[PDB]
């Protein structure tokens, strides 16, 4: 099967967790108390390192709730696979007060994004859209 | 549901294709499309989809030509379709390959519709003008 | 193959659309007229339910013209698989003034995005980026 | 193997580029000097055209370090298989200071995000949870 | 302390110590160790152990966050109003919009929810779906 | 502007300890056709460069950052002093993938190398004679 392995930094690193299997992401919670200025924005820090499973990268997605009801949006996003520090979720507070954030809320979660890792090839030949000079047919 | 019937008939003698060919792709029987077209027969949203791969054309123009009916009885796209087919050739080029249409474009269908009433106002035949033109053209309405 | 199911909630709801068979996302319109007050946000209705194919999610994603144009983004986005309730567009509207979304306009993109559903672990170990550390 | 194939528009443009083979995406640079105006936004022409490999799409997204260090968000971000333009990048930048970015500033990167092109069907079911 | 939390789960699921050992794949021992406090139970365990009750471990987290808090966890103690209530939280998450997009937690709003019926003295199987989802959305503004 | 990527290949070769054999067995290339390619007779495109960079071991966008640097200046102090910019490459890359202060604030592993090696000849402190938490520190203050 494919493994999501994670490791506390700190005690006060929590286990990400979904509500139902199917669940699109695992949730994660703030690891400290911290206020996200008005018009501003906040690293928050999850104190907990993940290795993903292969075939895919971590993006860190919004939670509905909390970007609709708080104005509130998710900057970065992209874990690699092969980082190993403390993953950190990047807020923007875009509404004129501050927001609190407080110790265990769920603020984002982590989807195991499948993605192809290409190699990079450059051509010559200028590239061109076959729809169009034709039509419908 | 509001002239669907009409669409079909209208665009399957456009595309030159018989009822039968349709029916060879839809999977529809020759009686039930000849239902279809002429209004015994309510045409689903899941039958749209059919029609329009056997059509060869996108199911949503064929909403968007119904969406005519609705408000004026009748469709002028689909009166003048074959300028339509050629002019949304053109925006489709233009969409897929240049950064100033595929970043500020909206509908392409609306933008098509755009660019007709330019040409016409203009004086201008749609077999006539070149793409480089109409790529300018297109810039224009996407200010 | 695999199906993307929807029903329209009220009479207002738009079947969403492609334009062509290899477009990223289906276009989702607006089944009401609203405004987005500047710099604020609003939750659109599509008066839609979805039932996504198997293996992914779906992510609501903005669209190029509106947002470069309109100085829009896209919050939220994340539809779980089990959700049936009518799907909502957030948008924040960055500019400095009123944005008037109208009856049928597009105002995002439903991507079916392939995801994985991991099991989850804990090590106790401190894990290391195991690659480069002596040198090319 | 996948390839993402590339070709460059002018002399600007900057070959994309990973720094490990885990990468996520391929960092995209801007091929122009430009200002990104406080509380406002910029489209960032790279100067290249892609072609991706099958099964995918192309997300245009943020690097961590300007996101954080400088306030700005990538808007737009999906870049379709059939586009084969000038690949733009959208930034917002929400700061109350203008950004300069100059060129060959890795200003996002390119994850060839894989999706399902599926047929869509219309259903009169009310469909429920099953929780 | 996790012992105690998984032998009154147990028994409020009507499964034997023989059925849970196969759904977990921990032996009888292991698992009786467990129950009673010999060996300790490990967090990736708990996983294991809420797949074979059939509950999510985070809930048992935050039984655990109720022992820590009172030293008696009152939802474990009345584990079969906060179970079908779950399922009525759960299903408003995920079937209407007014929930999903202004929800939280669902534990917690789970918990103050049961509050407010044991505030007003309403049963829960005298409860009906339709009313508790007009309470969820007050509770969520 | 010429890219000079010849002379670029033949110095990291040899800084690589390979032959002209070894190499064509890694890249696929013949021992002719790198030749050619170190004399400066067939040029070298962009997708020669991503084969002679895993054949060498080392990310191909630095060989094009030691390219760009020929163009701006005339010369390479990174390819003169390629061992110094191989040790310190090794830090940043540590710090980078494991280090979240660096993580969501770097900007280029390429330009934060060549600076941090700029900061220690400021300091005139050699490398080698560093170690990796000093360097993480020094590091996180470049990137405030
Ligand atoms: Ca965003």
């Amino acid at each position: 099967k494919s493994v999501l392995r994670f490791k506390k930094l700190t005690e006060h690193a929590f286990t990400p967790s979904k509500g139902s299997k199917f669940a699109a992401g695992f949730d994660l919670c703030s690891a400290y108390d911290l206020v996200i200025p008005a018009v501003g924005k906040a690293l928050v820090k999850t104190d907990i390192q993940v290795e993903l499973p292969e075939g895919c990268y971590g993006r860190i997605a919004p939670r509905s709730g909390l970007s609709w009801k708080h104005h509130i949006d998710v900057g970065a996003g992209v874990i690699d696979r092969d980082y190993r520090g403390n993953v950190g979720v990047v807020l923007f507070n875009h509404a004129k007060t501050d927001y609190e954030v407080k110790k265990g809320d769920r603020v984002a979660q982590l989807i195991c994004e499948k993605i192809i890792y290409p190699e990079i090839q450059e051509v010559e030949e200028l590239m061109e859209t076959e729809r169009g000079e034709g039509g419908f047919g | 549901p509001t002239h669907y019937g009409t669409i079909i008939k209208t665009l399957r003698k456009y595309m030159k294709l018989t009822q039968s060919k349709l029916s060879e792709r839809t999977g529809f029987s020759q009686n039930t499309i000849s239902n279809h077209e002429n209004g015994n027969r309510n045409i689903g949203v899941n039958e749209i989809e059919i029609y329009g791969k056997g059509l060869g054309i996108p199911s949503y123009i064929l909403h968007r030509i119904s969406d005519e009916f609705k408000e004026k009885g009748y469709s002028p796209t689909l009166n003048d379709f074959g300028k339509f087919d050629k002019m949304y050739s053109y925006v489709n080029k233009a969409y897929y390959n240049d950064g100033d249409i595929y970043y500020s474009s909206y509908d392409l269908y609306d933008e098509t519709i755009k660019l007709l009433e330019l040409l016409k106002e203009s004086k201008i035949n749609v077999n006539d003008i070149d793409y480089d033109y109409v790529l300018k053209l297109y810039k224009q309405i996407l200010s």
